[PDB]
């Protein structure tokens, strides 16, 4: 009877759009007695808003939260019963404490050994940004480039974090000056968001 | 922060102790401790990086 808790994904608490969720899941379940209740607590005090994904052959539990609340260091505590087992299993999650700090977001043009290539790298470094929480896109003249990797935060020599996106594009595309950009999403950008263009000079 | 993390615990002390380090820059990796007890094990790393790089010159 594993019991694990995942925190919403960093876009989702950041644009009012989306909707931020916080995933109490579990495995190893008695097939004998294989019902299972979930009980959520924010702060402390139990909320009722949780909804139970249908059963897999895992059973997985969704509490969606407010943005502001996981911003704000609110803690979140899924309850977990079951008769086939001793006591209950309490697991809490949240945001990473600490001062937050800005993001500088360096956007850098293909090596010129890398034109010798059929398909280029555009780099996005983002630097100096607390929590590690962040998320990456790209687009080209509005309509989104889906051809890049974003590498996972890592941390830096001053305690914050950086990390890399690299977006491979036809070198064709990149040679007659299309316009590419980066958008870069964190607690500590003005609108929760920023972007950086790159193109040829 | 509440509980007890080995690796927290260890690289805090580690970090107490280590010679090249001013004032500020001690302060700076142990507050990172407190902050992100999940990065405890990295945090020394950068920490005993910059020790070093400071050695008596």
């Amino acid at each position: 009877p594993s019991v694990f808790l995942f925190p919403p994904k960093p876009k989702d608490t950041l644009m009012i759009s989306r909707t931020p969720e916080v995933t109490c899941v579990v495995v190893d379940v008695s097939h004998e007695d294989p019902e299972v209740q979930f009980k959520w607590y924010v702060d402390g005090v139990e909320v009722h808003n949780a909804k139970t994904k249908p059963r897999e052959e895992r059973v997985v539990s969704v509490l969606t939260v407010l943005h502001q609340d996981w911003l704000n260091g609110k803690e979140y505590k899924c309850k977990v019963s079951n008769k086939a087992l001793p006591a209950p299993i309490e697991k809490t999650i949240s945001k990473t404490k600490g001062q937050p700090r800005e993001p500088q977001v360096y956007t850098l043009p293909p090596s010129r050994e890398e034109m010798t290539k059929n398909q280029v790298s555009l780099t996005c470094l983002v630097k100096g940004f607390y929590p590690s929480d962040i998320a990456v896109e790209w687009e080209s003249s509005g309509q989104p480039e889906n051809n890049y990797n974003t590498t996972p935060p890592m941390l830096d020599s001053d305690g914050s974090f950086f990390l890399y996106s690299k977006l491979t594009v036809d070198k064709s595309r990149w040679q007659q000056g299309n316009i590419f950009s980066c958008s870069v999403m964190h607690e500590a950008l003005h609108n929760h968001y920023t972007q950086k263009s790159l193109s040829l000079s | 922060d509440n509980k007890f993390n080995k690796e927290q615990q260890n690289a805090f002390y580690e970090i107490l102790h280590l010679p090249n380090l001013t004032e500020e820059q001690r302060n700076g990796f142990i507050q990172s401790l407190k902050d992100d007890p999940s990065v405890s094990k990295e945090i020394l790393a950068e920490a005993k990086k910059l020790n070093d790089a400071q050695a008596p010159k």
